[PDB]
């Protein structure tokens, strides 16, 4: 059913509706859970993005910090022109 | 191999729609379609290999010629090339993701199977569109997807509203077949032939490329014909997600790519009003879904911008549409894992929290966000930084308006993806349903999608990526820092007194009313007049009484 | 464009139809075009690192060739005026 | 989901629909109805004789198009290497050129006369004088 | 100003329903509930500002204004609940109505099932 | 209760029991919430037709198959075709079936 | 749940039966009185058509008029085309004795 | 030509059966149709393309009466002998029969005629027999028979002038001396347009068939759709072309004007229509204008195009008219408002009402699309306008046709059930044939 | 479950009640099954509008006008609850 | 009826007299869709004005 | 959650309207017209008035910019020069109407380049 | 012939589409028919127009009108 039991009236809570398992709050009692697979898969996409995108950026770091026309100028001024 | 690529969905489909799947049931359905999905995906996967790796174009012989009566020959022949392969390669990896997302949404709804027969009906006629070496097979592509999709959005014949929307749909996407029909006349009476690679113009009449972008145009929902896709969220979450990701709106750029016969003012100044139209669109509604159609149009109206640039910016324009159609169908899925979670509520302002849906839902919307709005270093991002690049070296002054409103159109852009992510989950909850639905097949189309995503960056989708245009350092960092201001300004969440312009922006404009009096009703009175004045008026006939 | 004459090819019609090369890109830097795409089509996916040197001769040549067409475009509009001289 | 998997027992035997609404009765055998026979020897028959003349009679005598495309392969053949001598033969192709603008074709129509040597109109106007007598030599040596 | 079925309302129905469509508008233009709850507390107070108006010209007047002022204020695109009139859940599927079923009509009176003439 | 009516199966257990839906009525792909019992086994022919279609076609994919040039490097197809062309690199070169540089130039 | 068959088949017409057979007859609707007199009305519309000055207007305006502008549409598209294929002035009907029907032997 | 009169005399035997066997009535009515069928299979089978532009000739004496085959004869009478069974089913009366059977000889005898004077003869013959189907005391309207029997004999006795002109002109009646001879070609070229444009539905004069073809039975509204309208496109190829082509061109104007303006008014008439068979009745008249204009545009392959479409509609529109007839028959009504949520009630049924709709509105995998396609290039070589015209209003007529579709097919269900055995048969030739020549039409 | 699509007298009962004792006007021992509103719980015209709103938020319901403005006491609330098969 | 109470009776009644469009407005607004749906029948016209005013032009100049 | 009960439209009872062919009656209450706005109330109680005066200003609005762009500034804005190819590449590229090289200025027959890239539509004979 | 040529079709398979080009043409103009307007595949007749058209404005001293006639439209002529 509902995630979320409504109490209403001041009603006392059910005692099988407490514990760990149960949180209340104004009356309104919300489970802790945890899914096992959805975390797991949920950190690994995550790691997987974030590597990604920190790889990517530090491949490519000086040609963003300092514009193409002054990376290819400075190199060219150091390093030759042929 | 090449062959399975294109017969395997359409032999699927029709499996699920012949009356052997009365003897399967639902479950078994599921696994057909899945399966078909999975192996036409393989299919692809090596065709694109291939192709884009070594180079190998094919040509096939089908099923003999179709008709050649005259001068006119057509025939039943598929040609894989870099466009095609790119095509079907992205068309399947959208699909197979799509069906496994609608094998887990619809499992309460009565007839799943027609959906599946339907969807994998799609699918296959996508993949006929993109097989076309004539111009013949890309109408029948055409067509067919067009009746999937009229089928698809009146999937539920109980409600009103979708029948209309259908039949508006149709209606338009016939106006832009009639135009496209004029244009193929002249295409084959000015150059003797059907095949693309036996179509190489320099300078034709002028009504090849009016009449085709026009056509295109229609498909792709552009400025005067964009109403219809609003109007398609009736639609199952499957249809609209396969819809806007790599069918049917891919198809109009998808032929135009193929063709390059435009003209570069034109396909400019409509791409350019149609993005605009979009972005503005996309930032002041309140439905969901809505908001993601219009951020579908925008980027079909940036890839009509690379396409007008030129060769290299049509090029762009096919990663753009490669790039785009991941995350697009990410974005509808999470928005309708998201909704079925908020019991169906498929509106902004009863939701909030971190308590009414998965974690892996919320992850991977967010990074979907983040590729669309051009975060750095991101699949979105190398594709319209390169078109804005490319956009903002145009020999054309008329480009010079473009590139304004296109950076203008991305700041709106960034602005209403915050708006959207921040009212899904950063806000208080204001709604009334939590039911978080953990299912595996849906969660796994999202890490397919995402998968594809990642992919897309690590490994590039032409040889434009990173090929470095020599840019002033701030007009680089332009489009990044109009992101970040999208960022600030929805995250502050904040709007403005000119409640006017809001009326106006909210209502679309009033394109629809104003195409509901100037064209429709006086198309029903002209028929009134015609039957009643005419027939039995005029041109009647009385009896001489006696 | 006769002050900033364009440099000799060093890349033929039959080495570009060899590479298979579209054809608006038979530009003044065709060669390493040719040596840019033969790398990076071979690589799979570590093919910035593997490539790096490639792509940076590549864009290093488009430097040259972008240059030149700044300067061809200063130069005509000095001639015809547009700028002070 | 019945059994709490994706894997368990079926739930449905018997009718599920009648088709066409042919029910049955005390385990009776399905009465034909009296015009199906016929109707099912007279169609199939005529998609056997459809069948068999689409992939039996022969390609002349199903289309002309199979009649034409033999004899037409050796003239393009023969008419291929003519106009590649015209490409060789600038006097030649002024001489064309000539006979053109005689018969009001324009530049452009040099190949055209060279494939429209087995025409009605062309061959007509040699025996009444209309075309000049140069195309038949124009021919001649093109063949040559 | 409201429609011609609310100008029949009682003056009492009237206010109420005047009062109770705003609120509705303000949930409409709301951000959300959270912003809508200080808009909800001035707007039961303006109205605590009229409670003791007497004279019906100026009662008329204010009533007026506030029909204007909320007819100005439709909203385009109205918060429903997704299984009511104008909701996106609505008429989705239905049960079906009862359909009687013929068995076996071309059993019946063979060789009859054509058409006069 | 109608004769007919026992012939005709229940609602399934998919299907919402407070749901009615005419249950008479033939319908071309299975109704409401069809699910069959020997369901499993009817999954399995339809897969193994599946597989037979699928090497039919595979069959005439190779069969049909027309490459007018020269690939760029290896290819799985060559495993189960031979009508593919050898390769020809970027540079020109002929190589092998096996994608490889040959002697002469290699190692 | 009357018997118009029997055990073995052998339609029965049940004419002395006291429940209501099953017939072709059997889903008939029950017609609206309102629809029917329309749809009489509006099979019969003939009877209210009248000059007035709207119904004058319209035909005048559209009928005649786009048949004229399709008729002058169609002479203009067929004298480019005389003029697209090299041919002098042809006779149309009423355009005096001219040419008609270019000879395949001759080239223009 | 002995073969067919032994058919025409076995047809007879129809009214020389005793009524008590009613079997061997239906039996024998059905095969005397059947026959045919598979005569003209045989004469397919023995016609050769690759010889003369007409084969199997053969003359009566002096008597006129001039029968030969063309492509486009032996098509229509093959899609002819294919509708005609399928009406037969449909029919429980003698008279029905002997009137069908009379109907198909006279069609059939003059799909091969080569006789202006035969052609003459052998069509009005069966002016009397449709005055009898259309206004049956029951359910039928006098109005309509009356209506479509002036119409025909007006436009007979305008011909009939001219063409007794041209036989004191040239001294004969058959078409290849006809064809040969100098004549006033202007006098017989109105007569020929005045026919032509009476059968084949052109605006002004054309409203006899809605109400004809709609006060019809199922097995008459067939025929009248499927073959009356093509006998005028057959007879403009064999006839009109063939003899006066001064005429032909010196009026090309004026039909391609008419014929555009028909399209149009009647593609917008269309969506004020409130019955499905008056929907039904107006498509056919786009259709037919657009055989006309293709038939007289002549610009590269107009014949076969033409042919192309008549078989297209011939093969589609009478599947409307099969749903048409089995929704009416089951429900007692044809009016829209009646028809809801018949997908639920009928999903067969309405699942070929999708297709054949489909059919009406060229779509690819169908027969119709390469049809109009083929029209258009024909129209398009002559000239663009015509061309563009066609195009832009193709959108018209799929509105009121997706339109009527959806309002009676979802919603609300109520009425009829699906269809049954006898009904899907007679749907299963149109969707065999269609798909058939939608996909490999030739070889 | 029970109901053909409706719920319990006693949950929507007790619902109601929890419903009805938000205001500061209100002594808690007054709110009864079958209350008036104005005679007995002394809230005016607009307290009213706001109860059956929020009476429509707790049950997730659209009321029609009319039939709002016919709600003037508990039980007609009540009883119009349990006429409701869309309510949750 | 049994619904009415649940999502609203008939009382309320549509305010639509099912009348024919104004003349004026609907000539105009049929002469819009004519211009916007058969440019190409006006551009291919106007070119050949512009052919014809070409030709007459050099026939003028031509003779003199 | 399918099976939601669902209110049906009651016969009409009075006589019908001569043009009745508008209003969409799928058998469920509500009823649409044909299409929306088409008759009756719209969302906002805007009017085709409204729209009218505001486009009147927002089409010019967003037009000015492109003309002004077309008719006072040229290629000349550009710093550079389009990318340069040899004679006998540049000479096929160039041919396309559609093809961007054309805008060099340092073009050596830069004003007959542009002469020939001028667009018609009617096809002359 | 573009099968093979790939890239390279822009300056290798020019004579095979003008050899197609010119049997189409001759295929469609002769035997036209009564009715049915000439046809250029190649454009040929649109582009000699306009060089006489060039030539003769050239004589009248005024600006073009008119596109500048081009070398070649399509991958053939
Ligand atoms: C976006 C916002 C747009 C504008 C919205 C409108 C804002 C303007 C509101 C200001 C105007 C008014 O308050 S409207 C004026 C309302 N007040 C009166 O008319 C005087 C009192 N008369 C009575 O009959 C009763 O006391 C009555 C209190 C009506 C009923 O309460 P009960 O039945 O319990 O007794």
């Amino acid at each position: 059913a509902n995630a979320y039991h409504r109490t209403y009236n001041g009603k006392p809570v059910p005692p099988e509706l407490q514990g760990a398992d149960y949180i209340t709050y104004a009356g309104v009692t919300m489970k802790k859970e945890f899914h096992l697979f959805d975390t797991v898969l949920s950190k690994l996409i995550g790691a997987g993005a974030t590597f990604t995108c920190l790889y990517h950026f530090y491949l490519n770091a000086e040609e963003h910090w300092h514009g193409d026309i002054y990376f290819f100028e400075k190199d060219v001024q150091q390093n030759g022109w042929d | 191999m090449f062959l399975l690529s294109v017969f395997f969905p359409l032999l699927g489909g029709l499996v699920n729609t012949s009356p052997i799947a009365r003897f399967l049931g639902h479950r078994g359905s599921s696994i057909i379609a899945i399966g078909c999905m999975v192996v036409a995906f393989i299919s692809s996967v090596v065709i694109y290999y291939e192709v884009v790796f070594m180079g190998c174009a094919v040509s096939v012989d089908v099923f003999g010629t179709w008709f050649s009566v005259g001068t006119f020959h057509a025939g039943w022949t598929f040609n894989f090339d870099l466009l095609t392969a790119n095509m079907l390669f992205t068309v399947t990896g959208v699909s197979m993701a799509v069906h496994m997302y609608a094998c887990d949404y619809m499992r309460q709804d009565p007839h799943l199977n027609l959906f599946l027969g339907y969807l994998s009906y799609f699918t296959g006629f996508m993949c006929v569109l993109v097989a076309a070496d004539n111009l013949l097979v890309m109408l029948v592509g055409w067509e067919g997807i067009g009746v999937c999709s009229y089928l698809l959005i009146g999937y539920w014949s109980h409600r009103l509203s979708a029948v209309k929307s259908a039949q508006k749909a149709i209606l338009v996407n016939r106006v832009s077949d009639g135009l496209l029909m004029w244009g193929v006349l002249w295409v084959w009476y000015h150059l003797g032939s059907l095949e693309y690679d036996l179509l190489n113009v320099y300078s034709a009449s002028g009504f090849v490329g009016l009449s085709i972008l026009i056509g295109a145009m229609g498909k792709s929902a552009q400025i005067l014909f964009h109403v219809w896709l609003a109007d398609a969220m009736e639609g199952p979450t499957p249809v609209s997600a396969l819809i806007h990701a790599a069918t049917l709106v891919t198809a109009g750029v998808y032929l135009l790519v193929r063709l390059h016969i435009h003209d570069e003012m034109f396909v400019i100044i409509v791409g350019s009003l149609t993005a605009f139209m979009a972005g503005v669109f996309g930032a002041t509604q309140s439905d969901l879904k809505r908001v993601i159609a219009y951020s579908t149009c925008s980027q079909l109206g940036y890839m009509m911008v690379s396409l007008g640039l030129g060769e290299t910016g049509g090029e762009a324009s096919m990663g753009h549409l490669m790039t785009h159609a991941s995350f697009k169908a990410a974005l509808f899925l999470a928005a309708g894992m998201v909704i079925s979670g908020n019991g169906g509520n498929q509106h902004i302002a009863r939701y909030g929290g971190s308590a009414h849906s998965a974690m892996f839902t919320m992850l991977t919307l967010m990074v979907a966000s983040l590729s669309l709005i051009g975060w750095p270093e991101l699949s979105g991002f190398y594709s319209k930084e390169t078109i804005l690049n490319l956009a903002a070296i145009c020999a054309d002054p008329i480009a010079d308006v473009a590139h304004t409103l296109l950076l203008l159109t991305a700041m709106l852009t960034s602005a209403y993806t915050t708006k959207l992510f921040y009212q899904c989950f950063m806000v208080d909850f204001s709604g009334s349903s939590v039911t978080p639905v953990r299912n595996v097949l849906p969660i796994l189309a999202m890490a397919i999608l995402l998968l594809d995503i990642m992919l897309k960056v690590w490994v590039g989708t032409n040889l434009l990526s990173g090929m470095l245009f020599f840019l002033p350092w701030g007009v680089k960092t332009l489009p990044f820092g109009l992101m970040v201001a999208g960022i600030l300004t929805a995250t502050a969440a904040v709007g403005s007194e000119r409640f006017t312009l809001i009326r106006f922006c909210g209502s679309r404009w009033g394109f629809d009313q104003l195409f509901a009096r100037s064209p429709v009703n006086p198309i029903f009175d002209l028929g009134r007049i015609t039957w009643a004045i005419g027939d039995r008026g005029l041109l009647s006939v009385g009896n001489l009484r006696a | 464009a006769d002050r900033f004459p364009p440099p000799p090819m060093k890349a033929t019609q039959e080495q570009m139809d060899a590479a298979d090369v579209p054809y608006h890109y038979r530009d003044y830097c065709a060669h390493m075009y040719i040596d840019y795409k033969e790398c990076r089509l071979t690589s799979g996916f570590s093919w910035r690192t593997k490539c790096a040197h490639e792509l940076h001769a590549y864009n290093k040549c488009e430097y040259k060739e972008f240059k030149r067409r700044v300067a061809i475009a200063i130069e005509e509009k000095r001639r015809r005026g547009l700028i002070a001289a | 989901y019945p059994g709490g998997s994706f894997w368990s027992e079926g739930t449905q035997t018997g009718k599920n629909g009648f088709l066409f609404g042919e029910v049955p009765i005390n385990g009776q055998p399905r009465k034909t109805l009296w015009w199906e026979p016929y109707w099912y020897a007279g169609f199939g028959g005529m998609g056997v004789g459809v069948y068999l003349i689409y992939h039996a009679k022969p390609l002349e005598a199903l289309d002309i198009k199979y009649w034409a495309a033999p004899r037409a392969a050796k003239e393009l053949e023969t008419e291929m290497r003519m106009l590649d001598k015209l490409n060789e033969r600038p006097d030649l192709k002024e001489r064309l050129v000539a006979v053109c603008k005689d018969l009001n074709m324009i530049e452009d129509e040099a190949y055209d006369l060279v494939l429209m040597r087995n025409e009605y109109k062309v061959k007509l106007g040699m025996h009444t004088g209309r075309v000049p007598e140069d195309l038949k030599a124009i021919y001649e040596e093109l063949e040559a | 100003m409201a429609s011609e079925v609310v100008l029949a309302l009682p003056h009492k129905l009237r206010v109420m329903r005047m009062y109770r469509t705003g609120l509705k508008e303000l949930i409409n233009w709301s951000a959300n509930r959270h912003e809508w709850y200080p808009r909800a507390y001035a707007l039961r107070q303006e109205f605590e500002d009229s409670k003791a108006l007497t004279d019906r010209e100026e009662i008329r007047k204010k009533l007026e204004h506030g029909e204007e002022l909320l007819a100005r204020f439709r909203h385009w695109e109205p918060l429903i609940k997704p299984e009511f009139v104008g909701g996106t859940a609505y008429s989705i599927n239905p049960a079906q109505p009862k359909l009687k079923f013929i068995p076996n009509y071309d059993a019946m009176d063979e060789y009859k099932k054509g058409d006069h003439l | 209760e109608p004769s007919w009516a026992k012939q005709l199966a229940p609602k399934s257990g998919l299907c919402p029991p407070e749901f009615h839906y005419n249950r008479e009525i033939w319908y071309p792909h299975g109704g409401f919430y069809c699910d069959p019992k020997g369901w499993r086994k009817n999954t399995l022919l339809t897969l193994g037709g599946i597989g037979v279609l699928l090497y039919m076609t595979f069959s005439y994919s190779t069969a049909n198959e027309v490459r007018h040039m020269p690939p760029k490097g290896w290819i799985p197809s060559i495993m189960w075709n031979s009508n593919v062309p050898d390769p020809v690199d970027f540079r020109g070169r002929k190589l092998n079936r096996d994608g490889t540089l040959p002697e002469g130039e290699s190692s | 749940e009357a018997k118009q068959f029997t055990p073995d088949g052998k339609y029965m017409p049940g004419i002395f039966s006291k429940a209501k057979p099953l017939d072709r007859s059997t889903q008939w609707v029950h017609k609206n009185p309102y629809i029917e007199a329309w749809y009489y009305r509006r099979d019969h519309f003939e009877n209210e058509f009248v000059w007035n000055y709207r119904t004058t207007i319209e035909a005048l305006w559209f009928l005649g008029g786009f048949t004229a502008a399709a008729y002058a549409l169609s002479v203009f598209a067929f004298r480019q085309a005389d003029r697209r294929s090299g041919y002098p002035k042809r006779q149309i009907l009423g355009d005096e004795p001219a040419m008609v029907l270019p000879d395949e032997r001759q080239f223009y | 030509m002995f073969i067919s009169v032994l058919l025409i005399l076995f047809a007879l035997c129809v009214t020389l059966i005793p009524e008590a066997h009613y079997h061997m009535v239906r039996v024998w009515s059905f095969v005397a149709t059947i026959i045919p069928m598979w005569v003209v299979t045989w004469m397919w089978w023995n016609f050769d393309a690759s010889g003369h532009g007409l084969q199997m000739l053969v003359i009566l004496g002096r008597s006129h009466l001039a029968f030969g085959i063309d492509g486009v004869a032996l098509s229509l009478m093959l899609l002819t002998t294919v509708l005609f069974p399928i009406c037969m089913m449909l029919l429980r009366t003698v008279a029905g029969f002997m009137t069908f059977i009379l109907l198909e000889v006279l069609v059939l005898s003059a799909l091969c005629v080569l006789d202006l004077l035969g052609f003459y003869i052998l069509f009005e013959a069966s002016l009397i027999l449709l005055f009898l189907l259309i206004g049956r005391a029951p359910y039928g309207s006098l109005e309509a028979a009356y209506k479509i029997v002036l119409y025909t004999m007006a436009g007979s006795l305008v011909l009939l002038p001219t063409l007794f002109m041209i036989y004191s002109e040239c001294g004969t009646t058959n078409v290849l001396y006809m064809t040969c001879a100098y004549n006033h070609q202007t006098v017989l070229g109105w007569g020929l347009l005045a026919v032509l444009a009476v059968k084949i539905p052109l605006m002004p004069v054309h409203l006899w068939l809605p109400e004809a073809h709609v006060a019809a039975p199922t097995a008459g509204s067939v025929l009248l759709a499927g073959v009356l309208l093509k006998l005028g496109g057959i007879g403009f190829l064999r006839f009109m072309l063939p003899v006066v082509p001064e005429f032909c061109v010196s009026v090309f104007p004026l039909v391609s004007t008419l014929c555009l303006v028909s399209f149009l008014f009647s593609t917008l008439s269309t969506l004020r229509q409130i019955d499905l068979k008056k929907i039904v009745a107006y498509s056919s008249i786009a259709h037919m204008s657009m055989v006309t204009l293709a038939i007289f545009s002549q610009s590269e392959f107009s014949a076969y195009s033409s042919s192309f479409l008549m078989i297209a509609h011939g093969l589609i529109s009478p599947a409307l008219f099969l749903i048409v007839g089995i929704l009416y028959d089951r429900a007692h009504t044809k009016f829209i408002l009646y028809f809801s949520g018949l997908g639920a009630s009928m999903p067969i049924g309405s699942t070929l009402f999708f297709l054949f709709t489909l059919g009406n509105l060229a779509f690819p995998l169908f027969p119709n699309f390469i049809a109009e396609v083929l029209c258009m290039v024909s129209i398009f070589a002559v000239h663009e306008l015509l061309a563009y015209v066609f195009c832009v209003c193709q959108v018209l007529g799929a509105a009121y046709g997706f339109w009527a579709f959806n309002r009676v097919v979802h919603g609300l269900p109520r009425g009829p059930a699906d269809v049954t055995r006898t009904e899907f048969h007679t749907v299963l030739p149109l969707l065999i044939g269609a798909v058939w020549l939608g996909i490999k039409p030739m070889a | 479950g029970f109901g053909g699509g409706f719920l319990d007298k006693d949950s929507v009962t007790e619902r109601v009640l929890h419903v009805t004792k938000h205001f500061e006007k209100i002594d808690a021992s007054k709110v009864s099954p079958a209350a008036s509103f104005e005679k007995d719980l002394g809230l005016d015209s607009l307290d009213v509008v706001e109860l059956v709103m929020a009476l429509e938020e707790e049950f997730g319901l659209e009321i029609p006008d009319a039939e709002a403005d016919k709600i003037a006491s508990v039980g007609d609330a009540i009883n119009y609850i349990c006429s409701n098969p869309m309510a949750k | 009826t049994s619904l009415d109470h649940v999502f609203g009776d008939n009382s309320n009644k549509l305010n639509y007299n099912f009348e024919p469009m104004g003349m004026g407005s609907l000539f105009i607004r049929t002469m819009v869709m004519v211009g916007v749906f058969f440019f190409p029948v006006f551009i291919m016209i106007n070119d050949d004005y512009k052919y014809t005013s070409f030709l007459d032009k050099v026939a003028a100049a031509k003779a003199a | 959650g399918a099976g939601a009960p669902v209110k049906l439209a009651p016969r009409p009872d009075k006589p019908l309207p001569t043009w009745y062919e508008l209003w969409w009656d799928n058998g469920y209450y509500p009823g649409q017209p044909a299409a929306d706005f088409m008759f009756g109330a719209w969302p906002g109680n805007m009017t085709e008035t409204y729209y009218l005066r505001f486009w009147s200003v927002f089409g010019l609005a967003l037009a000015a910019p492109f003309y002004y762009v077309a008719n006072f500034t040229d290629e000349t804005r550009m710093p550079m020069v389009p990318q340069q190819y040899p004679a006998e590449v540049r000479d096929v590229l160039v041919q396309r109407r559609n093809s961007m090289l054309k805008h060099d200025f340092s073009a050596p027959d830069f004003k007959e380049v542009k002469d020939r890239a001028k667009i018609y539509w009617t096809p002359m004979y | 012939c573009v099968r093979a040529a790939g890239t390279a079709r822009y300056h290798k398979c020019t004579e095979v589409m003008k050899r197609l080009q010119a049997a189409v043409r001759v295929a469609s103009n002769v035997d036209r028919g009564p009715l049915a307007r000439k046809r250029d595949v190649g454009f040929i007749y649109h582009n000699n127009r306009l060089r006489e058209l060039q030539q003769q404005a050239a004589e009248l001293e005024i600006e073009n009108p008119f596109p500048a006639p081009a070398k070649q439209a399509t991958g053939g002529y």
